[PDB]
């Protein structure tokens, strides 16, 4: 009981792929005069706690995702345009170090 | 009952209203407009909100500028239709100022290396574009600076560089700052000799 | 369609709103140099994903309090780890806000 | 319980469960992620008399281990102590009025998986405050000495000391005070 929940904190912060909403304009270090709608996507990432430091949650295998979405460029030049992009989708995480 | 997808500028000024042009064949019809995300939905109330079949929804830009987007929607008799989806997009066009380091007293050598930083500081969801005059026959470096938080600006560098000047380009430096609705510029006499 | 079908579904996903973090307890502030935490973080809810325009930060608009319970190691190893209790912020709303 | 993990990776490590039935058959489970090691009758044993042993690199990832056949849970801690310096800001010729506020700063710099104690040595309203800086595969601490106004009394050598529980590094300065 008083053990309990520790193991639950334990198992629910583990080193692991999370769904986390990714800015696109920043992923690919594009120039800010240039606006991503939605600006970001779901993808699932490596994150959680390791137990000792210098060990860093970090990705061994990533799948890669097709998605679209429209991209306006400002000053305003045109309307928006569909854009496809791959983003990265860790599959598999082990804290690693560094 | 309206007549692939469309987009609704917004200006962000809080007070300002905005248009959703969901085009009406019935001049008696209730419409209401969802946006999303979080999903909200807007009935007229006579005053501020309302919907005139011959221009549109018509609803202050401040209670829609969150969304991704937003569209129309009408019931007839238990069944409900929608418009086509509008892709909200919150631009913004205020140049504060545009500033040249160094700004003045500039002087070199023939063969020096000129470097001019241009500086446009604007409010948020801007873009910018740089367009410079000089002398006649330069690299351009354009980038953005990190700036807040909180601080409301966004803040854009251009930077100007002559690897090794020669006596031809001493004259007038200007640097403007486009944003699609406004433009700002500044200017300084650059001086060489042998 | 068929590409505005998923658009939307980015939307959804990324939208301000609570998520489950792993939290490293040390680093929430006011920790002593000489303590390890055991584990080092805890699962909470915390507002997060993107807004539509900049300058606009998601964040929560009202706050729980969780008790969790878990164990400090000091040092010299003096003694072992202590069980200690701590209360953190668990965000359950969240509002785009300037 | 508790297993500290020092830097010698390799080196073996026994987990303390203890045996009534020196003929028992006993599994190491470690999480998380979960793992369970068995006696490979090498370098992976069990000997009822001492307990689990198993090469430390094999658990050093691990929240907790425990003995099965189980036992009580372990906590495992990796446990650095290196420290590589310890400095004093301002470092000398600190000179003050009367009244004057003093500030002295003592940054630690240690190997990662370090816990610093400090403690300080000055003459007979002293403030500290210990924190941890951000970061370089090293950690820094820092503990911060504040006197609101000091007096003739406060002239002297003061001193910062900085323990990783098998180490101690420290620094000094002396402290003029006129009037
Ligand atoms: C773990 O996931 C990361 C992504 O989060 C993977 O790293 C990425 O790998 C790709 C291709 O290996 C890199 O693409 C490269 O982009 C650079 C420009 O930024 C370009 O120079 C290369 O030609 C290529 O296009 C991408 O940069 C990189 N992301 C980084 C560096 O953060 C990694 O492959 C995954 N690892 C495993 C083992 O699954
Ligand atoms: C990007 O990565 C995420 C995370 O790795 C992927 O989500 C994963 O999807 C797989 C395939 O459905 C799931 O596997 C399933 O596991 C369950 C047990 O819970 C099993 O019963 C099913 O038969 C199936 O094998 C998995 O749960 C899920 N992973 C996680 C950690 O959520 C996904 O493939 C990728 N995202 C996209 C949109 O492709
Ligand atoms: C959103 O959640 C944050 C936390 O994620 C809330 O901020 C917290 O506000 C409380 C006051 O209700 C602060 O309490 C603090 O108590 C300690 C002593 O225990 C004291 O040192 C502080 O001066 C303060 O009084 C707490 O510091 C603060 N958390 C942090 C670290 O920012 C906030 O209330 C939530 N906002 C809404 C609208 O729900
Ligand atoms: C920590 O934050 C999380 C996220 O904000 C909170 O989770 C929420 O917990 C409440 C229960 O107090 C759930 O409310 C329930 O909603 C369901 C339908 O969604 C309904 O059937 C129930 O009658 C009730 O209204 C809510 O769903 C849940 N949200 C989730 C899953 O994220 C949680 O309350 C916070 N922890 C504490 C102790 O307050
Ligand atoms: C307090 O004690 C520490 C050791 O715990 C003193 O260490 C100082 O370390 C620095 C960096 O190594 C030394 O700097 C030196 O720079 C020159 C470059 O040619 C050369 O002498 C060495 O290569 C070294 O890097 C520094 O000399 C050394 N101590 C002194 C006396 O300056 C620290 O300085 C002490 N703080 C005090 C008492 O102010
Ligand atoms: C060009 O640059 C100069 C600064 O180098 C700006 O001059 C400022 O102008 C305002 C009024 O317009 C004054 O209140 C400031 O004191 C001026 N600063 C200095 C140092 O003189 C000028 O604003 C810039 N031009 C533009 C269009 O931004
Ligand atoms: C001791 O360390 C603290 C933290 O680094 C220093 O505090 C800073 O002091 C500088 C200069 O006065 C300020 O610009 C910062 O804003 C301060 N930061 C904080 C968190 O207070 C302090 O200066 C250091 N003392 C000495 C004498 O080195
Ligand atoms: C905003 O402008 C409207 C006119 O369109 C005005 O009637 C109203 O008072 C203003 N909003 C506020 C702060 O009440
Ligand atoms: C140009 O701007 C950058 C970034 O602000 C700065 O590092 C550099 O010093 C600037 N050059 C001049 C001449 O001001
Ligand atoms: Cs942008």
């Amino acid at each position: 009981e008083i053990l309990k929940s520790i193991d639950n904190e334990w198992r629910k912060t583990q080193c692991m792929p999370r769904e986390v909403a990714i800015d696109v304009g920043k992923e690919f270090g594009v120039a800010t005069n240039t606006f991503f709608k939605p600006p970001c996507v779901s993808v699932y990432r490596c994150g959680g706690c390791c137990n000792s430091e210098g060990l860093q949650c970090m990705n061994t295998s990533t799948s890669y995702l097709s998605k679209t979405l429209f991209e306006i460029t400002v000053p305003l030049s045109q309307g928006p345009k569909p854009v496809t992009i791959s983003f990265a989708n860790h599959t598999s995480c082990r804290c690693m170090s560094k | 009952p309206f007549i692939q997808h469309g987009v609704v500028y917004i200006t962000e000024n809080k007070n300002k209203t905005v248009v959703i042009p969901c085009l009406g064949s019935i001049s008696n019809l209730n419409v209401s407009l969802c946006a999303r995300y979080p999903e909200k939905r807007f009935v007229p109330d006579g005053n501020r909100i309302s919907w005139d079949s011959k221009k549109g929804f018509t609803i202050p830009s401040y209670m829609i500028s969150y969304a991704g987007m937003v569209f129309c929607e009408a019931k007839i008799n238990d069944e409900s239709y929608q418009s086509i989806m509008y892709i909200v997009v919150v631009v913004g066009y205020r140049i504060y100022d545009v500033v040249l380091s160094p700004s003045h007293g500039i002087e070199l050598s023939v063969g020096e290396k000129l470097v001019l930083n241009c500086t446009a500081r604007t409010e948020l969801n801007v873009g910018i574009d740089f367009n410079w005059e000089y002398p006649s026959s330069k690299k351009l470096v354009n980038r953005d600076l990190k700036t807040q938080s909180g601080s409301e600006m966004k803040k854009f560098l251009s930077t100007l560089t002559i690897d090794g000047v020669t006596r031809s380009d001493q004259g007038l430096y200007t640097c403007a700052a486009s944003s699609g609705l406004m433009t700002k510029k500044n200017s300084t006499f650059v001086r060489v000799h042998e």
